């Protein structure tokens, strides 16, 4: 299966151990 | 439609940094999050969604049986992972009576959030009805 | 009725491009081989902005410099019916892709012989 964008993304908030 | 009476569904995320974790400060915290689909009845109260016999997550495809369904409540599902994305929650009516997409977007920003869909749900069919007249007023 | 989806492909680099495909039964991007015509209908500062496209493939080149909502006229084989997709055009991603689920006629005897070329019918 070759994905539509919506389903394709994966997103990082934020880097280290940290709660912003 | 006339057909069908608006039904509200509750989305309640959670999310926590696990703890001990051997990170740098450039690299990703891996995160428990859980998700659970609830429904409304007619007061606004969080009931069980006691209408929908089986329920998908369509998890992001680098997770591992991304498809993962839920045949029976509760409609729960957890999970350990770093990044955001969108998911279609795929619910089923019983007495298949049809079904509906949630497009749902688990994000990190918050401890816990909830976010609310409305859905047409039918009300002429008898066996869906006995389980939506607990809840709500039918024509 | 079953299930198609309809997947519209957009690049730009500004020369933009669109392109309608659909999705088989294994999820592989095909051209929509079920549909008789697509007709674009574009934004209205753009000269002649119906632009029919009588054969497949379903795709187009363009130009411009706006982001517009953009009608896909999908006419199904055999006079079965008609759908509308509704696109938006962006241009802060070079590519992206957008599906769309239609309910497809499983009544019209000359589009379920196409229909039946990839997917198993009701």
């Amino acid at each position: 299966k070759q994905l539509a964008s919506k389903a394709a993304r994966k997103s990082a908030p934020s880097t280290g151990g940290v709660k912003y | 439609s006339d057909h069908s009476i608006e039904v509200t569904f509750r989305v309640k995320t959670q999310q926590v940094i696990i703890p001990e974790q051997n990170i740098r400060g450039n690299e990703l915290p891996l995160r428990r999050w859980q998700m659970e689909l609830l429904m409304l009845d007619a007061t606004g109260k969080e009931v069980e969604p006691t209408i929908l016999s089986k329920c998908i997550y369509h998890l992001h495809s680098s997770f591992k049986q991304p498809k993962r369904r839920l045949n029976s409540l509760p409609f729960f599902i957890k999970e350990t992972g770093w990044g955001e994305f969108n998911l279609k929650i795929e619910c089923f009516f019983i007495g298949n009576a049809g079904k509906f997409s949630i497009e749902h977007d688990l994000t990190f920003e918050d401890d816990a959030y909830a976010v609310d869909y409305t859905v047409d749900v039918p009300h002429e069919f008898s066996h869906l009805n006995s389980e939506l007249s607990k809840y709500f007023d039918l024509p």
